[PDB]
């Protein structure tokens, strides 16, 4: 909320995309969600470790969190009760082939 | 002996009270202290570790050069590394960004 209206945030995200994206989570998941999209923005800026001293106005002075940071976070956040499904999806990592009629028939019925 | 690094474009100082006993919860001003340093000491130059003594409004401080950034006029960005080794030195300016920090004590406000 107070993102938005303090104009910090990309015109870019849409909320809904990222509704759909997050089947199982929780209502206590999402603000960690946000903290993480946060975070990798402000490391952009400071680099903690090697390349050090770089705070200055011009940087600080146009931060925008961005759609890919989010793509990033859901990386580090995971659920905790979608965790079953995750079997199902990695049973077809071999991928799918329709080398005969059949296989339609079966999946339509 | 520097080349080209002849001035200062970032010093950082460590502000310290001198006298434990006349520690002053005045609120001091960064803009004024640093320009406190530069009317009293212009077009000096300065290494790490370098210790100094300042009189501002009559209260007698213990200013610590912790790093220096030195660099050379005609440089827009300040891509230079700052140096605590103190081999590095740089000529006063009336543009450095100077950065006070607390001392170890941690009583200036």
């Amino acid at each position: 909320k107070k993102m938005r209206e303090n104009n910090m945030m990309s015109d870019d995200v849409n909320l809904a995309e990222l509704a759909a994206l997050t089947k199982n989570f929780s209502g206590a998941e999402i603000e960690g969600l946000v903290k993480s999209a946060s975070s990798f923005a402000i490391n952009k800026t400071v680099n903690i470790g090697k390349g050090a001293t770089k705070l200055n106005t011009k940087d600080i002075a146009k931060l925008k969190v961005t759609r890919e940071d989010f793509l990033n976070a859901l990386n580090d956040v995971t659920p905790a009760f979608g965790i079953s499904e995750e079997d199902l999806k990695t049973c077809v990592e071999g991928g799918m082939m329709l080398y005969s009629e059949r296989v339609n028939s079966i999946l339509k019925n | 002996y520097s080349g080209k690094q002849s001035y200062l474009g970032s010093i950082d100082i460590d502000i310290s009270f001198r006298a434990r006993g006349k520690a002053v919860s005045t609120v001091f001003d960064q803009d004024e202290l640093a320009k406190q340093f530069v009317r009293c000491y212009e077009s000096q130059i300065f290494s790490p570790t370098q210790y100094l003594i300042m009189e501002f409004q009559g209260h007698f401080f213990d200013l610590k050069i912790r790093n220096v950034q030195a660099i050379d006029l005609g440089d827009i960005e300040p891509t230079s590394a700052v140096a605590t080794g103190i081999e590095t030195k740089g000529i006063l300016t009336k543009q450095t960004q100077i950065n006070f920090f607390k001392g170890r004590d941690g009583l200036v406000n």
